[PDB]
């Protein structure tokens, strides 16, 4: 099923010939336009005050990496390393060995975040919840070297970001 | 001697006056410069050689030149004309004066023109480049890479081996 | 004396200048459903002087392949030129007063565009000679017609002098007697700053920056001035021209408030009109002024030279 | 160059403004994603979709999702098949506003792109909602989609919809009838079918030309 | 002193201007572009800042690398970074300007662009949000308030 | 003389602008800052080689036509005359060869810049 | 919006006002307070030239009336 | 119905607390609006919304003049927001 687009015929009667005169000679489909700006001028913009107001995200939002705790304190990684065999970009490095106790504990989670690309695959592959993507996103640096997180970065950020990260991750776990 | 150096550009900016004012027509000095890159491969060597703890170097080109004929090639590797006068060492001591009063970075200081009209010494008993395995690279086969900003539209396309060195005042 | 009053002439055009940027960027916002400066000073009153600051703080580039002295000269002229040719318009009564300053506006006019054909040639790099190039060939485009359209509107005046345009409007406006010649008029004096849907000396997308691509800060901003300065100009002369304000000479205060409220008016339109319409090809523009207005142009004058014989109309002051 | 749409070095070769020659060369956005996909898995081989062509987001994924579903000879289920069309749908729209947007603003004309932009704007919204992600969102994968739709996300795209031809209707009154436009776009890039077909052309480059396809 | 004063506050004036008026160049790569476009977009507005988009590198205070660099551009972009007057500034956008990104381990990119040029601010993400970008830029702008030009001057 | 002083006014104002803009700043340039702008990429060519015109025969008429203008400007004055008659078939006379020297050069193709 | 407009062109048209009262002011201020005469053509500047040289100041907008008659 | 804009214009005045505070906030925020009090942080941010306004205009923050360190009366940046007043301010849930 088509149509045209451009196959029409013009009217070639007096009324007609006398208008496409007229609209020639005296520029109406131009006035048509200075009349659709005149009108936009007019309009409440759509700008938003930045950095008072923030658009809108979701609780699927990925953002900035943290690792994360179980309630009584402990941390949620067991060094099963999915989340560096998933990664497309080989942006994670780990390195575990037997904790003093005996549990399997990381000694070295590194993430590269110029390497990372942002995908999530990390979060999806984990089976105890331990490495998310937080909902920040203005971490600017400076250096490039600021930018290469290790062990100790990411789990400040947990603590630092657990309050939120909670909340979302129980408003979406039952879509997973 | 090099891209951002005093030395070269000091020489070619004097073309902004319309005349050289050169002591005694710097017919009584002798100029021994050394490029950038074999300084900086000497002091990276001097570091990476266990023999250099306690020792002195003099680090100088492989050439030695009249101060007039370094200016002329200066002038000419520029395509600039070259208007040389002779100037009295009082003169431009007070000219040297003059401009030393400048708040910011000043054209040329009493001490500069002191400096720069004065030989440059002879040490044959320290070591030199050699010493380091660097060979000095002479001023003609880099002069044209550091002069070819001073040039005008016309001339700025030619080539290095344009411009027929000078005569050095060697042994 | 004198003196004070070419600086209380000059010194408030480039004030104006300096606001109207700001006034263009917000009517172009607002017209694009945003909003425009507001930050840098309560609703971006500090944004020009923040804009020529860092321009006048800015280094500025010597091209390599450039020949300096007309690189230097050509700014200099540009600007100079729109600073002068302020000085014969009545607001109601001119700084310099001359028997034809109507023929003084069409010479420097014609002289304004040889800054741009030398700061375009003496750039040496392409895209500011083909900037140079099409300025070329819009000055041969709307020249002729702007003046036909000029002597067509003057023949009722009776004279050049540009306070003879009060008395001849004193009871109705120009524009109601030649409303065509006023239209085509418009049109050239959009050509002829240069202004959309004619920026083509410039082209943006066309040619990065045209024939100002080389220059940086305030050889820069020079040119800018003289662009808005001159289309502040052109529009106060076309008021003065086309809608006559009326004068009482013992409150010159009503006519100055009326003639700047016109050429505001009219120069906000030139604005609209650059939100509203895309860019011409710089052929379709020559076509145009040589094929549609050259004619009506020609036919126009002859019935405003028969026009007053016929009527026994014609002005005074031979 | 603003005209350049990206990282394109067209050596073209004129007589005065007469184009006698153009020579594109192109390459500077090469990064080798070929050999890259060759060295990952299939799952991690997805998201290079998402960058090849960074305006057709989900249309890239669904091309190589139908792919490996191919080879695979796995059918997903009806409701994601009803996803990735809708989005599909939204991510064509998404295409033809910057095109359009963008054509008229090299052309000259500047307002209509930040007209639709905020249209554009509610579309990456739409996106970020259904994925995390407001551009790439690696959401079609040879299974189906990741995720279910968030609850009340067809709400709010019926409401993207039943506004967006008044827009439509903006662009066309600004563009369609202009004198200008016309002069700048009429008798300008004519090919012929025959062509169009031999040197390979597709999508619009086709139906331009009358010819009745589409895949 | 008075002089530490006047020194002080012409300092803070020049700083002033030159924050309020940032002029990036009309110049974008990859997919990140698209984000900075829509940081122009009218949600955003970055011209309400005093950001305005120019295309000459004469008229530019700031380049944003918004994508990928390959080694086949790499030349063309240290060439329009170089002809940029100075004072200049550069952002780094993404995670291909950043160091590589994805394709961090190919034969054709250059991992991140300082190596080519300095950077001031990188922007992290693939690709960071519109308003990602403008915490950013601004934060590039507390970094220019933050420099002291005739104060080291005068302490010369 | 007041004419001549607003001029040496004007052009000692932007003079005195060009100055305070070239030694204000701080300078830093080198070869690669100063060569000249091509979209990143050098230059061919020269800049100094011959540039085709297209529109050179509207130029030339241009020319041409740029004289009518100096023919026509005093009628102002010349409608002011006695004898109105005369001075009316002039100026109809001046305008219709005018008018038909555009038509000659419009129907030859002459308008038609060159491919 | 759309009036956050109208700061700038107040500030425009205030500039803009300057130029023409500046002038009205400066022509009464140094004429006599009386609309600074106008010579188009030579018979004005005569008449300007014998009222300069009548006032006995050397200033033309001097204006003698009846009393100078007696 | 001009006369109501003003009017309106002169409540958005005195709502701000007088000309100080008016002219606190439109050289801090570079916006004058008049919001509901939402809530407070523990290190000085104010919480405003009015649903009256479109979606994205419709919450703001008018940030801290002193942070742990540092002196925020010009500086600012979207940084400063904790993560339950942040998943607040980003309308990723309705609840404060
Ligand atoms: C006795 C009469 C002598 C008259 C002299 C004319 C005045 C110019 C003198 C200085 C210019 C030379 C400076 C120079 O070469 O670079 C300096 C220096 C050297 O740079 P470099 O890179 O090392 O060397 C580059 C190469 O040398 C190559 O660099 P280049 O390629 O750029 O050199 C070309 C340049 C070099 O000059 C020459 O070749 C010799 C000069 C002779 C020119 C005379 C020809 C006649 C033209 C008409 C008459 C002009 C006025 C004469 C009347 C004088 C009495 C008032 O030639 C010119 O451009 C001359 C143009 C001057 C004419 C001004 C007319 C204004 C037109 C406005 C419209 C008019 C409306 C109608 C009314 O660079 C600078 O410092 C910056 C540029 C300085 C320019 C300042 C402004 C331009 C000149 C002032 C004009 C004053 C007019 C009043
Ligand atoms: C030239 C005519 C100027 C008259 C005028 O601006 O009335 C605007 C007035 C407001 O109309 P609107 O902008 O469509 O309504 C938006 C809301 O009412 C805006 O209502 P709102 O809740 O956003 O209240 C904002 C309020 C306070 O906002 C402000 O104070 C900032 C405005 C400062 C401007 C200086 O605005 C004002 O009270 C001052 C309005 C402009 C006076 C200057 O429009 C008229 O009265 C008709 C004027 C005829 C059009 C030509
Ligand atoms: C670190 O490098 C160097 C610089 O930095 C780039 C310099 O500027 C410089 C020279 C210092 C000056 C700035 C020279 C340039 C000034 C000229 C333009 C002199 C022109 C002055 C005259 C008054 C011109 C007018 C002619 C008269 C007859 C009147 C030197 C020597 C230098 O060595
Ligand atoms: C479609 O995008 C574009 C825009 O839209 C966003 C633009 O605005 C735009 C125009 C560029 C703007 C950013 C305006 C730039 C502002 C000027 C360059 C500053 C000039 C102001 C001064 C130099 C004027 C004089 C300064 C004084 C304060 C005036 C008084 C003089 C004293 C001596 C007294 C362009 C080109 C554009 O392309
Ligand atoms: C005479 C002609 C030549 C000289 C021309 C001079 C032009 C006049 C100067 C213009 C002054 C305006 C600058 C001050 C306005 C800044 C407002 C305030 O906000 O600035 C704050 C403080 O300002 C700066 O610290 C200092 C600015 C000025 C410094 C002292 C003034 C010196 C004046 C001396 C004049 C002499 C001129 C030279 C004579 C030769 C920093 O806040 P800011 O980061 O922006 O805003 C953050 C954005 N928010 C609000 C949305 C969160
Ligand atoms: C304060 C110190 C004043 C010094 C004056 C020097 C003048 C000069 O020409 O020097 C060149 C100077 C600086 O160049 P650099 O050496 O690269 O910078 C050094 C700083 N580091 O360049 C300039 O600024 C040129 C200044 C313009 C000259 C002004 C006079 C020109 C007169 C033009 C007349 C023609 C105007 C045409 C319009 C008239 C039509 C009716
Ligand atoms: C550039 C060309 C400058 C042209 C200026 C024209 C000025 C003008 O037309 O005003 C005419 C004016 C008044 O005449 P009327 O209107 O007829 O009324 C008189 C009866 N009351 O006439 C005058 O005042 C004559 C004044 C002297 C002539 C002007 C001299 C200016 C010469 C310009 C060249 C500059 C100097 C050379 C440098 C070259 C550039 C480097
Ligand atoms: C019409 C509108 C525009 C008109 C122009 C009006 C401008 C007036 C405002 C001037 C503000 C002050 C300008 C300060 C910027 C000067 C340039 C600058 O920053 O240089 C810094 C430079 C750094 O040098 P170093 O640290 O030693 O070297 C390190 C690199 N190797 O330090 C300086 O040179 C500072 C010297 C003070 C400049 C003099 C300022 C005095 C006021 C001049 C106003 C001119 C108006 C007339
Ligand atoms: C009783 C005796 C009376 C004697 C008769 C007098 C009556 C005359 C009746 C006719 C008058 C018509 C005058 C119109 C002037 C010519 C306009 C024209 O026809 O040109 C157009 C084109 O002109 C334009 O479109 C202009 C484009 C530029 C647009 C810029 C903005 C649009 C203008 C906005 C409004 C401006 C307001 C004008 C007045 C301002 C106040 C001074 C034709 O071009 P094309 O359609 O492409 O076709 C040519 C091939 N056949
Ligand atoms: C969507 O296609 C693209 C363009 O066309 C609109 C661009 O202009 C550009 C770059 C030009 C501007 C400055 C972003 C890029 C990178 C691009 O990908
Ligand atoms: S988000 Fe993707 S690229 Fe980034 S660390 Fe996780 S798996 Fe790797
Ligand atoms: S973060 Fe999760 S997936 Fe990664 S090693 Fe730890 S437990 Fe395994
Ligand atoms: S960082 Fe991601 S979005 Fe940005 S250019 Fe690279 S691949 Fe594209």
């Amino acid at each position: 099923t088509y149509k045209f687009v451009n196959m029409r015929e013009p009217s070639m009667d007096m009324k007609s010939v006398t208008d496409r005169a007229a609209q020639t000679l005296l520029w109406t489909e131009l006035v048509r336009g200075l009349g659709m700006t005149l009108s936009y001028l007019f309009r409440e913009p759509a700008t938003i005050n930045y950095p008072f107001e923030k658009g809108p995200l979701s609780p699927r939002f990925r953002g900035e990496h943290a690792l994360r705790r179980y309630p009584s304190g402990e941390e949620r990684c067991i060094a099963c390393k999915l989340c560096e065999a998933v990664c497309p970009a080989q942006a994670i490095t780990i390195e575990a060995e037997p904790r003093a106790d005996g549990s399997r504990r990381t000694t070295r989670y590194d993430i590269d975040m110029t390497k990372c690309i942002y995908c999530g695959f990390c979060q999806e592959a984990c089976p105890v919840d331990a490495i998310v993507e937080g909902p920040n996103f203005e971490f600017s640096t400076e250096t490039h070297e600021e930018l290469l997180y290790n062990k100790e970065k990411l789990l400040n950020n947990g603590d630092k970001w657990e309050a939120e990260i909670a909340a979302n991750i129980q408003a979406d776990y039952l879509y997973r | 001697f090099g891209r951002e150096d005093r030395f070269l550009n000091y020489f070619a900016s004097m073309r902004w006056f319309g005349g050289v004012p050169l002591i005694s027509l710097g017919k009584e000095t002798v100029k021994q410069p050394v490029y950038i890159v074999d300084v900086s491969k000497g002091i990276i060597n001097a570091i990476k050689d266990p023999d250099a703890k306690g020792k002195t170097f003099a680090f100088v080109g492989p050439n030695r030149y009249l101060l007039f004929d370094l200016v002329q090639y200066i002038f000419a590797v520029a395509y600039r004309p070259f208007l040389p006068y002779p100037l009295p060492h009082f003169a431009y001591r007070w000219v040297g004066r003059l401009f030393e009063v400048s708040p910011f970075e000043p054209w040329t200081t009493r001490d500069k023109v002191e400096r720069v009209h004065m030989s440059d010494m002879t040490l044959p008993h320290l070591p030199g480049l050699e010493d380091l395995g660097i060979q000095a690279t002479p001023l003609e086969l880099k002069a044209i890479e550091v002069l070819r900003r001073h040039r005008t539209y016309r001339w700025l396309t030619s080539e290095m081996e344009d411009v027929k060195p000078a005569k050095t005042v060697n042994i | 004396m004198f003196m004070i009053n070419i600086l209380s002439l000059i010194i408030p055009i480039l004030l104006a200048v300096a606001f109207l940027t700001l006034v263009e960027r917000k009517v172009l916002g607002y017209m694009q459903l945003r909003k425009g400066p507001n930050v840098v000073g309560p609703y971006g009153l500090l944004q020009p002087i923040a804009d020529a600051l860092k321009l006048f703080t800015k280094e500025p580039l010597r091209p390599a392949t450039s020949s300096i002295s007309m690189f230097i000269i050509a700014p200099i002229l540009a600007l100079s030129l729109a600073l002068t040719m302020w000085v014969p318009l009545p607001m109601p009564y001119p700084l310099i007063n001359m028997n034809l300053g109507v023929l003084f506006m069409l010479a420097m006019s014609s002289l304004a565009v040889y800054s741009i054909l030398w700061s375009g040639w003496a750039s040496n790099s392409k895209y500011a000679l083909i900037g140079a190039l099409r300025a070329v060939a819009q000055t041969i485009s709307y020249e002729v017609t702007l003046a036909i359209i000029l002597l067509s509107v003057l023949l009722m005046n009776g004279s050049y002098t540009l306070s003879t345009l009060i008395t001849t409007q004193e009871h109705i406006w120009m524009i109601f007697t030649s409303w065509p010649l006023a239209m085509m008029w418009f049109i050239s004096t959009l050509a002829e700053t240069n202004r959309a849907p004619f920026d083509l000396t410039e082209g943006e997308s066309e040619l990065v920056s045209g024939f100002n691509v080389e220059y940086a800060a305030g050889p820069f901003a020079m040119f800018f001035m003289a662009e808005y300065a001159n289309i502040i100009m052109m529009n106060a002369f076309t008021a003065i021209l086309f809608l006559g304000a009326s004068h009482d000479p013992h409150t010159p205060e009503l006519y100055t408030i009326n003639f700047v409220l016109k050429t505001l008016a009219l120069t906000i339109t030139f604005l609209w009109i650059r939100a509203s319409y895309p860019r011409f090809r710089y052929d379709q523009l020559m076509h145009l002024l040589w094929k549609s207005f050259l004619p009506l142009t020609l036919a126009l004058c002859m019935w405003h030279i028969s026009l007053p014989i016929m009527t026994a109309s014609i002005p005074p002051q031979s | 160059h603003p005209a350049a749409h990206g990282v394109l070095r067209l050596v073209m070769e004129l007589s005065g403004e007469m184009v006698r020659k153009c020579d594109p060369h192109i390459g500077l956005l090469h990064r080798g994603t070929e050999k890259l996909i060759e060295y990952k898995t299939y799952l991690q081989a997805l998201p290079y979709f998402d960058r090849l062509d960074y305006v057709s987001m989900m249309c890239n994924e669904q091309a190589y999702s139908l792919a490996v579903e191919k080879l695979l000879n796995i059918q997903p289920p009806p409701r994601a098949q009803w996803i990735r069309v809708l989005f599909g749908e939204i991510t064509r729209l998404l295409n033809h506003i910057m095109a359009v947007t963008t054509h008229a603003l090299d052309i000259g004309a500047m307002t209509p792109f930040f007209w639709m932009f905020e249209e554009r704007e509610k579309m990456f919204e739409f996106y970020e909602r259904v994925s995390g992600a407001r551009m790439h969102a690696a959401y079609i994968r040879p299974g189906g989609v990741h995720q279910d739709l968030p609850l009340g996300l067809l709400d709010d795209i019926y409401e993207f919809s039943k506004n967006f031809s008044f827009r439509i209707d903006e662009l066309e009154e600004m563009l369609t009838n202009n004198r200008i436009w016309r002069n700048r776009t009429v008798d300008i890039g004519v090919v012929t079918a025959e062509d169009a077909l031999n040197y390979g052309f597709s999508g619009v480059m086709l139906r331009g030309s009358g010819i009745q396809w589409d895949l | 002193s008075r002089g530490e004063y006047v020194v002080a506050k012409l300092d803070d004036l020049v700083n002033w201007a030159r924050r309020s008026s940032l002029w990036p160049m009309t110049f974008g790569l990859a997919c990140c572009a698209v984000e900075m476009m829509h940081m122009a977009a009218p949600r955003y507005d970055m011209d309400r800042f005093g950001v305005v988009f120019r295309a000459s590198p004469r008229q530019s205070d700031v380049m944003i690398v918004a994508g990928t660099l390959t080694n086949k551009m790499a030349p063309a972009l240290r060439k329009v970074y170089d002809q940029m007057p100075e004072p200049r500034y550069v952002v780094s956008m993404g995670s291909c300007a950043n160091g590589g990104g994805y394709y961090h381990y190919s034969y054709s990119v250059v991992r991140g662009c300082d190596r080519i040029v300095p950077v001031d601010i990188y922007v992290p993400g693939c690709p960071p949000t519109a308003e990602a970008l403008l915490y950013g830029i601004l934060q590039l702008q507390r970094k220019i308030k933050r420099e002291k030009r005739l104060r080291i001057w005068y302490r010369r | 003389m007041n004419i001549m002083l607003t001029l040496l006014t004007n052009v000692t104002l932007a003079s005195l602008l060009v100055l305070i803009a070239f030694w204000l700043p701080q300078l830093n340039a080198y070869s690669e800052k100063t060569s000249p702008y091509e979209c990143g990429f050098d230059p061919m060519g020269s800049a100094r080689l011959p540039f085709s015109m297209k529109f050179f025969l509207v130029a030339i008429t241009f020319l041409l036509f740029d004289l009518e203008i100096a023919l026509l400007l005093p009628l102002p004055w010349a409608s002011q005359t006695n004898n109105l008659k005369t001075m009316l078939t002039m100026a109809l006379f001046l305008l219709i060869l005018l008018a038909a020297s555009l038509a000659y050069e419009w129907t030859q193709k002459g308008l038609e810049w060159a491919e | 919006m759309w009036f956050e407009i109208l700061p700038g062109i107040a500030v425009m048209a205030a500039c803009l006002f300057i130029p023409g009262m500046a002038t009205a002011h400066i022509h009464k201020f140094t004429n006599g307070g009386k609309e600074k005469r106008v010579a188009h053509f030579s018979y004005q500047w005569n008449l300007m030239e014998r009222d300069r040289r009548i006032s006995g100041v050397n200033r033309y907008h001097v204006t003698k009336g009846l009393e100078n008659i007696d | 119905e001009l006369v109501q804009v003003l009017r309106r214009g002169l409540q958005q005045v005195s709502g701000h607390g007088g000309l100080r505070g008016y002219l606190r906030v439109l050289f801090r925020a570079n916006d004058v609006r008049v919001g509901t009090l939402v809530g407070e942080d523990k290190y000085g941010n104010k919480y405003y919304e009015d649903n009256k306004q479109f979606f994205g205009r419709h919450r703001w923050v008018i940030y801290t003049t002193e942070m742990n360190g540092r002196d925020t009366f010009w500086d600012v940046d979207g940084s400063m927001v904790p993560p339950e007043w942040h998943r607040w301010l980003h309308c990723m849930t309705d609840d404060p």
